[PDB]
């Protein structure tokens, strides 16, 4: 039984490091943080006796 | 009485430095003089403790 579906948003800063190689000889690891507003829809149900 | 102490320490560190300097100067006999020098530095550090 569909109880309720709602969407939830939250801002999070994800830090990630990547190894960029330009010209296959200039290789450096750059760490960057991205602030993203992650949004997810949750749909909660419940089981009733048929 | 029993005591157990366990300590683990990990340190990691990386430094990457690249330097490029490209110069080009053409000089005719006191008619045209053209000099172009480009520089590039890239210094990155990354330390991770635990
Ligand atoms: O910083 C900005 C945000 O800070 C909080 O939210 C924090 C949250 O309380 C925390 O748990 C996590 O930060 C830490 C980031 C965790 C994910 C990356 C972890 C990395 C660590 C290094 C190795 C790779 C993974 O998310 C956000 C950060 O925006 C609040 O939502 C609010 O103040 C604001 O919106």
């Amino acid at each position: 039984v569909h109880l309720l579906s709602q969407t939830h948003e939250e801002g999070y800063s994800r830090l990630e490091c990547k190894k960029k190689c330009t010209l296959k000889i200039f290789c450096k690891t750059v760490c960057e943080d991205v602030f993203r507003v992650a949004k997810a829809e949750f749909r909660a149900y419940w089981c009733v006796a048929a | 009485q029993e005591d157990h102490v366990r300590s683990s320490f990990l340190l990691d560190n990386q430094n990457s430095q690249n330097t490029v300097t490209a110069s080009a100067g053409i000089a005719f006999l006191n008619i045209v003089n053209f000099k172009v020098e480009t520089d590039y530095i890239s210094q990155t550090s990354l330390t991770k403790d635990y």
